[PDB]
């Protein structure tokens, strides 16, 4: 079969630039972009942790301004 | 063959993946086929941790489990790369001496990292926190482990219990 | 404080939220007096937890070597506050470099 | 009791259970929802659902609002969401949201929207929350944060273990994005993450983004469907040349042949034009597969010779891997088994395989029967199985030595030791056409000129020469396990040709059947008997049977 058969892997990038005519890319416009793909999700823990390191900068800039 | 693989009488669909993984490995690797002709794993059940993930608990009978303890760092290696983002982990049946089985299956889920200590606190009005503080060996990838275990762990023994590294401040 | 410390409002029965880092009991708790929406607190496990309620959020944690007892924030700086100790002492801790 | 009684009353009458009875009843639930005991909440909970799902009249409404409000309060004093109260309040909620017009504070809904925000992820928790979920979006009430539910049931989509909650938050968000009216921009960015989470690392991920996306494509108008049809076509042939599970890649190629018709003619156009594209841009051979699959592909959902010139185009690469398609060429063989496909395909589409350019794509497939490929062999083997029918209607039928050359390739196939179960029974079927055909024809063993073996042959006819390379082949053992099923399938083929061929033919060729039939039977009462061993020799005695029956 097709999908049993190995890929030689061709980037769909590479497939658009391989395609000639540029009103074809234009008319792609989803095609092209910035690779909002999600992440795989992180354990909760360290996500937690992340947020919390956030928080944390948010709250020393928030309290910075005590200091004059 | 897949179902020579299993050590079940019937397959699952999971347990026939998984084996199909084994038979994959084992084509790879010569002596790694040496070691899983013996080896059969008993059954597969798969374990709820929170965050929607969700994680294999494979129980394979006692002298094949000291096999996979032997070979368990390239079988790991190979099956989370084989199964997308799901902890593996092996363990044996242990029928039930409820203390001593509980603490079998403690580190059967801790292997291959050491347990440094068992610790409970009783606070004021009968609460009661219970902690295992495990080796820092290899402490990157534990830390990612750890609701894992304790998940794992809860839902085997019914026993909630706190799994912490005491050398990194969490 | 407690097993867990809990944000409550006058107007409600039941806990707000639920502000506990992990499954450690808290012993003590403090409001900043100007940042009114700080909090910090005291734990059994030799730590002190701030918590910040604009982001409803245990902010940092630090460990020590022995259990904190008190703590009090300066009226004057909204960033300094002072921790009694089993130490025999006291630490007077800036909350941006701990 | 009373509230039992009520529930076992219109739980087993319905006909008996009417608009009018019910209205005194309903007050006395409204009163009976403050009591403490939690057992009398539930049941009051449960004949109120039944109620809500009941028609009934304005004061009614009201007083189902009255129990609403109470509910709500029943909601805030419940600590977890695990606790059953605090489920059947839930449920009453999001039957009263669904059955009845009247609406709570929009600040009370947002407060029941974050309690059961985080119970979206645990499958013991999901589906209720999900039936709120679906009676808000359902009943479209506006809310500020709905659209961060939105992203983060798409979240849940593309993530979560569970196929159940994929499923519902594949519902969820579909209905958000159907009904609920947004941005262009937001649009656009949301079918900008469909495409780049078609490239996932979970292949389950995958898997129901290309679900969300097949529900895209039918409920979708054509107009707004090709605009993003183009990159679903460009990222579809992406994820079917380069993902991993072959699943999700026969997944894309069923994904790709639904959304093919219901395309436009100018996005038809331009698949066609990239199509030509990668099919001449043959200088990778890896991409000239690919514009080959997909060419196929294209031709198997819009119909045979739609474009004349990509037809063409590809025939041409057909030819091209034909004209090298011997052993040592530089063509993969997995692309030569694609080409082999689609030749396949194109045979079975067209009446072309009669012309004589289809002759040397008949040659070709002689090659790639040559080919050591399994793989190869067998699509050679089908396409031989298939010209065999076609030759008569050819418009040049095949030669007796071409025949006597396929039925070298299917001994070769034959005694080359791994093969195929079906490429076996194919091979068999081939050689016991041949003999029929030898023996129709009366053609007696043909050798080449070119190359001669220095002595007489064997046997006279050419059904005799198969059926003793077919016996010569059966006797060999140089790898017993492997050709233990070719054994058989030659075994079984000799018992056919022994069939079709004359009496005097299958005295002539009784002996050579039957040694390497007296292999397996010589050993009588064997210690140590291989049950592949066994089964030859049972088809060994099958094929004696035959042969007894043929010549006494």
């Amino acid at each position: 079969n097709e999908y049993v058969l190995p890929s030689g892997k061709l980037s769909l990038t590479d497939m658009m630039n391989v395609i000639d005519d540029r009103q074809v890319i234009e008319n792609a416009n989803l095609l092209k972009g910035k690779s909002s793909t999600y992440e795989v999700p992180l354990p909760q823990r360290i996500q937690q942790r992340h947020d919390r390191k956030a928080a944390y900068e948010i709250s020393r800039q928030e309290v910075s301004k005590w200091n004059d | 063959a897949p179902q020579a693989k299993i050590l079940s009488q019937a397959p699952t669909e999971l347990e026939l993946q998984v084996a199909q993984a084994f038979v994959e490995l084992e084509n790879s690797s010569p002596e790694l086929k040496a070691e899983l002709r013996p080896l059969q794993f008993k059954s597969i059940r798969e374990i709820d941790v929170a965050g929607g993930k969700k994680a294999l608990a494979i129980f394979v009978p006692v002298p094949s489990l000291a096999g996979f303890h032997k070979v368990q760092t390239k079988l790991t290696r190979e099956l989370e790369k084989k199964f997308q983002d799901r902890h593996v982990i092996f363990l044996a049946e242990r029928r039930i001496t409820l203390t001593a089985v509980h603490d079998k299956i403690l580190e059967d889920l801790v292997f291959p990292t050491e347990i440094v200590g068992k610790r409970v606190r009783y606070l004021v009005g009968g609460n009661k926190i219970q902690k295992v503080l495990l080796d820092s060996k290899d402490v990157q990838q534990i830390d990612y482990k750890l609701e894992s275990f304790q998940a794992v762990y809860n839902k085997l023994t019914g026993k909630q219990i706190v799994f912490e590294i005491p050398s990194e401040t969490h | 404080g407690g097993a867990k410390i809990h944000l409550w409002d006058v107007n409600r029965l039941k806990p707000v939220s639920d502000l506990s880092w992990g499954a450690d009991n808290i012993t003590s708790l403090k409001f900043n007096q100007n940042e009114t929406d700080i909090l910090a607190s005291t734990g059994s496990d030799n730590s002190i937890v701030l918590y910040d309620l604009r982001t409803n959020s245990p902010t940092q944690k630090i460990v020590q070597t022995m259990r904190t007892n008190a703590i009090c924030w300066n009226p004057m700086e909204a960033f300094n506050f002072v921790t009694a100790n089993e130490d025999h002492n006291a630490y007077y801790y800036d909350m941006r470099n701990l | 009791f009373a509230l039992d009684l009520l529930r076992n009353v219109i739980t087993r009458h319905r006909s008996f259970l009417t608009v009018s009875h019910l209205e005194g009843f309903i007050p006395f639930l409204r009163d009976s929802l403050l009591s403490e005991n939690e057992g009398v909440v539930i049941s009051t909970l449960r004949i109120l659902i039944t109620l809500i799902r009941l028609d009934f009249s304005d004061e009614s409404s009201e007083i189902f609002k009255n129990c609403a409000r109470k509910v709500l309060n029943i909601i805030k004093v419940s600590p977890s969401t695990s606790s059953e109260l605090c489920q059947m309040g839930l449920k009453f909620l999001s039957a009263f949201i669904r059955h009845t017009d009247s609406t709570l504070k929009d600040t009370a809904l947002s407060y029941v929207l974050g309690r059961v925000l985080p119970d979206l992820n645990e499958p013991s928790r999901q589906g209720l929350a999900f039936n709120f979920l679906k009676a808000l979006v359902s009943k479209h009430i506006m809310l500020p944060e709905l659209y961060d539910i939105a992203d983060t049931t798409r979240e849940i989509m593309v993530t979560n273990h569970s196929k159940e909650i994929r499923d519902v938050s594949r519902s969820v968000y579909y209905q958000f994005l159907m009904e609920y009216d947004q941005s262009k921009g937001r649009l656009e960015k949301q079918f900008k993450f469909m495409v780049d989470n078609l490239q996932y690392p979970t292949e389950s991920g995958r898997q129901s983004v290309m679900e969300l996306i097949n529900l895209i494509i039918t409920k979708a108008n054509p107009a707004l469907l090709s605009k993003l049809s183009s990159s679903f076509f460009l990222a579809l042939v992406n994820v079917s040349f380069n993902d991993d599970a072959p699943r999700c890649r026969e997944m894309a190629s069923v994904l790709i042949s639904t959304m093919l018709p219901k395309l436009e003619n100018k996005d038809l156009e331009i698949v066609e034009k990239y199509i030509a594209a990668w099919l001449k841009q043959v200088d990778n051979a890896s991409f000239l597969n690919l514009g080959l699959r997909t060419y196929k592909v294209y031709l198997k959902s819009i119909g045979f010779e739609h474009t004349i010139e990509l037809d063409e185009l590809a025939i041409k690469r057909i030819r091209y891997i034909l004209s090298d398609t011997s052993v040592g060429s530089e063509h993969q063989w997995d692309l030569v088994y694609s080409a082999l496909n689609t030749f396949s395909s194109y045979m079975e589409a067209t009446e072309s395989v009669y012309k004589h350019g289809f002759k040397d794509i008949w040659d070709g497939i002689i090659t790639c029967l040559l080919y050591p490929h399994s793989w190869v062999r067998q699509s050679a083997a089908n396409l031989v199985h298939q010209l065999i029918a076609n030759k008569d209607k050819l418009e040049i039928s095949l030669t007796n030595l071409e025949i006597q050359t396929i039925a070298t390739r299917i001994l070769h196939q034959l005694g080359a030791p791994s093969i195929p179960e079906n490429l076996a029974n194919v091979s068999i079927k081939t050689l016991v056409n041949i003999s029929i055909l030898w023996k129709e024809q009366r053609t007696p063993f043909i050798m080449d000129v070119s190359k001669q073996t220095g002595e007489d042959l064997k046997y006279t006819t050419a059904i005799d020469y198969m059926v003793t390379r077919i016996g010569g082949i059966i006797r060999s053992d140089e790898h017993r396990m492997d050709s233990f099923m070719s054994k058989k399938a030659c075994i079984q083929l000799l018992a056919l040709l022994v069939q079709v061929l004359d009496e005097d033919e299958v005295i002539a060729e009784g002996e050579k059947i039957l040694l390497p039939l007296y292999g397996y039977l010589e050993t009588y009462y064997s210690r140590a008997v291989d049950e592949e061993q066994e089964e030859l020799r049972t088809l060994s005695n099958e094929c004696l049977k035959i042969l007894e029956d043929k010549l006494q």
